């Protein structure tokens, strides 16, 4: 008869693990990490180098 | 391009998207958690099955 319940679909409750049911969630798992991509260079064969 | 057909398109369009080699680099994520669980039972008053 115990209702597992649902979070409020509020970011705060989801992050904290607040559900409205019997059990309170530890934490919102881990799906991955997203990082900005590193751009490429135009190299330097378009002008002289002469180190 | 991998051209697909949205056969239930409402009027007319085309939508270009991206999908990299990675699963994090998607645009929109669809994360299955519980998948097509079958639940069966019977009603004792009539023994007929419910699925």
């Amino acid at each position: 008869a115990e209702i597992g319940g649902d979070h409020g679909y509020n970011a705060t409750n989801i992050a904290a693990g607040q559900t409205s049911g019997a059990v309170t969630q530890i934490g919102p798992a881990v799906m991955g990490m997203v990082r900005r991509a590193i751009p490429n260079l135009i190299a330097f064969d378009i002008c002289g180098v002469q180190p | 391009y991998r051209v697909y057909i949205d056969q239930y398109a409402k009027q007319d369009y085309f939508t270009v998207g991206y999908k990299g080699p990675n699963e994090m680099d998607a645009g929109i994520y669809y994360a299955p958690y519980v998948a097509l669980t079958p639940l069966r039972g019977s009603d004792p008053k009539n023994f007929q099955p419910v699925m």
